[PDB]
C-alpha cells in the first residue's frame, strides 16, 4: 500500500493572463481506487481530463489529472488527493517557480 | 466428475425434452457438445458463469440454462427429428488450453409417433456343456433382441450384487431389421456346477415416461434367469 | 462450409499389434496447440495426449503424436495397437486461449489375434 | 499479441 | 535494446459489478495497445496511429483473447480470496507483467512473466522459464497446481515464439515513429530565496522521451549531494519536463553551471545564469 506522490505544475510556462494547462500528477500508489480534485481558490474546478489508468514496472499506479487555467498575479491553483494509504487528504498548491 | 442425465431419452416430434447436467470439479466453463452416429462433437451452447450463456456453432432450436455454477441445461422447446443424436456435456477451467472433462453420454431419439417402439426380448442361454467339459468354463450368453429404438441398459446380476469383471457385453446394437434392433451380452465363470448360485440378464428399455402419450412400453426392467445345472 | 480441422479416414480396422496411423489437416495456419480425445463406446471423451505448435513429435508410451507446421498436417500413431485402443480418436486445434475446435473422428477397431 | 493465461490461479 | 510488455489489471468492486479488466500494450515502453471492461463496447483499441495498419481479424480475435483473459481473472481473484481466507465485500487488486527484452540480432534476451496480488508480489516465471517462484504459501498452491498442469511449458512457448515473433513484425510497421525524438530546451532561472543566499534552477522542456540527466557543477566538481531534483514529469501534448536546482551565495551566479544529457540532442547543452 504505497503513499501518492503529486505534482503541480503547468504546460506551458507559466504567463498570467493568458491560457495554459495546469496539471496534476499523481505516481508511486497502490491500490488503483484514488481521488483527485483540482481547486481554483479553494473551490473544485469544474471539468477535470483524465488519463487512463497505467502502472509502473514496481506495481504502482500513476495518472495525469489536467484542466485549462489562465494564471493571474494572485489566484491560487491547487491539487488535492484522497487515497487509501493517508488517513487525510493532501493538498498541493500550485507554484509558478516548480 | 461430470455426470448427466438422463442417459436416454424417446420423445415425440413437438414435445418439449430438457438434458440437464451436474459437475463437481468447481469449474466455470461448462459445454453442451453434440455428436452424430459416433462422430463430431459440436458445440450448441456454453457458459463461463452463472445465470449467463452464450451462443455456439450449432444453436439453432436448442437453448441452455445455467442456475448454479454446478448445473448446466440445455432444452429443446419442440424437437424435431433432426434433433435425434447423443449430447455431452463438459467442463473446464477458465482460461486457455485446459482440458475438458466431458460427461458419459446422453441418447437422444426423436420420432413421429410412438407406435413402432417396442421393448426387448430377453433369451438365456445356458453355457455350451462341449466348453464346460473342454476349457472348464461356463459361458452364459444372454440376448435381447426385436427392441426399438437402441435404448438398453443391460447388465448381469447374480446373488444380488453384479461383479462387473467377467462381462463381454457388446458395444453396439445389431439393426436385424428397420424398426428391430438386437444386443448380445456374455458372462464368463467356473461356481456354475454348484445350483446355489442364482444367474440373472437384466434389461432396462429407456421407453416412454408416465407423461408421453395396447402395452404402452415405458422405461421398464425386463430380465431372464437360470439355476446352476450340475 | 469451413472444414477447419479434416480427420481421415472416418473408420480404421487393424488387426491387434500393428500400428495405427491416424491423420489430420488444419486449416488456419495460427494455430499452436492440438489435443488429441479418445472416446471409448459409450464413454465420453478423453484428453489422450498433446503437442504445441513449438514441437514437432510428443510421445507417451504407445501414442505418439506428429505436428508439422509447413504442410499444415498433424498425425498420431499408436505403435502396439491392443484391442484396448479400439474407440472413436478426435483431433482438435486452436489458437491461444481460444475455443477447442474438433475434427469428426475416426472410428478405430483394433481387431483381436484369436 | 497478448499472452493468454492457462490454468486459475 | 528492444522490449514488448503486456500490463494486465483486475479491480474486484463489491457489489452487482463484475471485477473490472485493463490490459495495456507497451512497445519500447510506448503504449500501442489497450483494452478496457468498462469501455462502452468492450475491444483491444490501437493507441500509436502505426496500429491502424492491422486488419479487423488482428482486432476481432485480440479481443476474444481479452475476454477470455478477463474471465481467467475473475476466477483467479476468486481462488485467492478463499486462499487467503478473506472476507467478502472487499475490493482485491490483482496485476500481471509480461514480456520479451529482445537484442539488436533478434534474439530473446529475456522472458518475463510475473503476478502481483494486492500490490505485493505473488508469482513468478524464473529466467529459465520451466520453475517458479513463490512470494507466499498461498502461492505455493498456484505454484503446485501449475506444475501439475505444465504451465510453464505453455507461457514459455508465447515467450520464446509468439512475443519475439510479434515484437518484430511491430518494430518494421512503426518504424518512422518510434525513431522521434524532441530536443530539451533549458533554461536557469534564479530566485531571491533566503538572506544571503539564491535558488538557481535549471529547467528542461518539450523533450521526448523522458530519459535524461540534468548536473550542477561548481568549478570542475558535480554537486549531487547539495542538489534538488524533481521526477520527471508529463506535459500532457507529449513531452516531458524535468528541473534540478541548487542553494548558492548572491554574487556568486556565474560559478554554476548546469548541464543537460538527452538522446535527441546533437550535443549537451550547458547553461548560466543571465540578468
Amino acid at each position: 500500500q504505497k503513499t501518492p506522490q503529486i505534482q503541480v505544475y503547468s504546460r506551458h510556462p507559466p504567463e498570467n493572463g493568458k491560457p495554459n494547462i495546469l496539471n496534476c500528477y499523481v505516481t508511486q500508489f497502490h491500490p488503483p481506487h484514488i481521488e483527485i480534485q483540482m481547486l481554483k481558490n479553494g473551490k473544485k474546478i469544474p471539468k477535470v481530463e483524465m488519463s487512463d489508468m497505467s502502472f509502473s514496472k514496481d506495481w504502482s499506479f500513476y495518472i495525469l489529472a489536467h484542466t485549462e487555467f489562465t494564471p493571474t498575479e494572485t489566484d491560487t491553483y491547487a491539487c488535492r488527493v484522497k487515497h487509501d494509504s493517508m488517513a487525510e487528504p493532501k493538498t498541493v498548491y500550485w507554484d509558478r517557480d516548480m | 466428475a461430470v455426470t448427466q442425465s438422463p442417459r436416454s431419452k424417446v420423445a415425440v416430434t413437438g414435445g418439449k425434452v430438457t438434458l440437464s447436467c451436474h459437475q463437481t470439479n468447481n469449474h466455470d466453463y461448462m459445454y453442451w457438445y453434440r455428436q452424430d452416429t459416433g462422430h463430431g462433437l459440436r458445440l450448441i451452447h456454453y457458459s463461463y458463469v452463472a445465470d449467463s450463456t452464450e451462443k455456439g456453432d450449432i444453436p439453432d432450436g436448442y437453448k441452455a440454462s445455467r442456475p448454479s455454477q454446478e448445473n448446466f441445461s440445455l432444452i429443446l422447446e419442440l424437437a424435431s427429428l433432426s434433433q435425434t443424436a447423443v449430447y455431452f456435456c463438459a467442463s473446464s477451467d477458465a482460461g486457455g488450453r485446459n482440458t475438458l472433462y466431458f460427461g458419459a453420454g446422453t441418447r437422444l431419439s426423436v420420432l413421429e409417433d410412438l407406435r413402432n417402439v417396442t421393448p426387448p426380448k430377453v433369451s438365456l442361454f445356458e453355457p455350451s456343456k462341449a466348453e464346460i467339459a473342454n476349457k472348464q468354463k461356463a459361458t452364459l450368453v444372454c440376448l435381447a433382441r426385436g427392441f426399438f429404438p437402441d435404448h438398453v441398459e443391460l447388465s448381469w446380476w447374480v446373488n444380488g450384487k453384479e461383479v462387473h469383471s467377467g462381462v463381454c457385453t457388446d458395444p453396439q446394437a445389431y439393426k436385424e431389421s428397420n424398426y428391430s434392433y438386437s444386443l448380445s451380452s456374455r458372462l464368463r465363470v467356473s461356481f456354475w456346477h454348484n445350483p446355489r448360485n442364482h444367474f440373472r440378464c437384466q434389461v432396462q428399455f429407456h421407453g416412454l415416461s408416465e407423461e408421453d402419450k395396447s402395452p404402452k412400453p415405458v422405461t421398464q426392467n425386463i430380465s431372464a434367469e437360470a439355476w446352476g445345472r450340475a | 462450409d469451413q472444414q477447419q480441422v479434416r480427420q481421415s479416414p472416418q473408420s480404421l480396422t487393424v488387426w491387434e499389434g500393428g500400428t495405427t496411423v491416424l491423420t489430420c489437416s488444419y486449416e488456419d495456419s495460427t494455430f499452436n496447440y492440438f489435443p488429441w480425445y479418445q472416446q471409448f463406446p459409450g464413454e465420453g471423451p478423453a484428453l489422450l495426449i498433446s503437442i504445441l505448435s513449438v514441437s514437432d513429435k510428443k510421445e507417451d508410451g504407445r501414442f505418439t503424436t506428429f505436428f508439422n507446421k509447413r504442410e499444415k498436417k498433424l498425425s498420431l500413431h499408436i505403435i502396439d495397437s491392443q484391442p484396448g485402443d479400439s474407440a472413436t480418436y478426435f483431433c482438435a486445434a486452436l489458437y491461444g486461449n481460444e475455443k477447442i475446435t474438433f475434427g469428426a473422428g475416426t472410428k478405430l477397431t483394433i481387431k483381436p489375434n484369436i | 499479441k497478448a499472452p493468454y493465461n492457462f490454468a486459475t490461479m | 535494446p528492444h522490449s514488448m510488455r503486456y500490463f494486465e489489471t483486475a479491480v474486484s468492486r463489491p457489489g452487482l459489478e463484475e471485477p473490472r479488466y485493463i490490459s495495456v500494450g507497451y512497445v519500447d515502453n510506448k503504449e500501442f495497445v489497450r483494452f478496457d471492461s468498462d469501455a462502452e463496447n468492450p475491444r483491444y483499441e490501437p493507441r500509436a496511429p502505426w496500429m491502424e495498419q492491422e486488419g479487423p481479424e488482428y482486432w476481432e480475435r485480440e479481443t476474444q483473447k481479452a475476454k477470455g483473459q478477463e474471465q481467467w481473472f475473475r476466477v483467479s481473484l476468486r481462488n485467492l480470496l478463499g486462499y487467503y481466507n478473506q472476507s467478502a465485500g472487499g475490493s482485491h487488486t490483482l496485476q500481471q507483467m509480461s514480456g520479451c527484452d529482445l537484442g539488436s540480432d533478434w534474439r530473446l534476451l529475456r522472458g518475463y512473466l510475473q503476478f502481483a496480488y494486492e500490490g505485493r508480489d505473488y508469482i513468478a516465471l524464473n529466467e529459465d522459464l520451466k520453475t517458479w517462484t513463490a512470494a507466499d504459501m498461498a502461492a505455493q498452491i498456484t505454484r503446485r497446481k501449475w506444475e501439475q498442469s505444465g504451465a510453464a511449458e505453455h507461457y514459455k512457448a508465447y515467450l520464446e515464439g509468439e512475443c519475439v515473433e510479434w515484437l518484430h513484425r511491430y518494430l518494421k510497421n512503426g518504424n518512422a515513429t518510434l525513431l522521434r525524438t524532441d530536443s530539451p530546451k533549458a533554461h536557469v532561472t534564479h530566485h531571491p530565496r533566503s538572506k544571503g543566499e539564491v535558488t538557481l534552477r535549471c529547467w528542461a522542456l518539450g523533450f521526448y522521451p523522458a530519459d535524461i540527466t540534468l548536473t550542477w557543477q561548481l568549478n570542475g566538481e558535480e554537486l549531487t549531494q547539495d542538489m534538488e531534483l524533481v521526477e520527471t514529469r508529463p506535459a500532457g501534448d507529449g513531452t516531458f519536463q524535468k528541473w534540478a536546482s541548487v542553494v548558492v551565495p548572491l554574487g556568486k551566479e556565474q560559478n554554476y553551471t548546469c548541464r543537460v544529457y538527452h538522446e535527441g540532442l546533437p550535443e549537451p547543452l550547458t547553461l548560466r545564469w543571465e540578468p
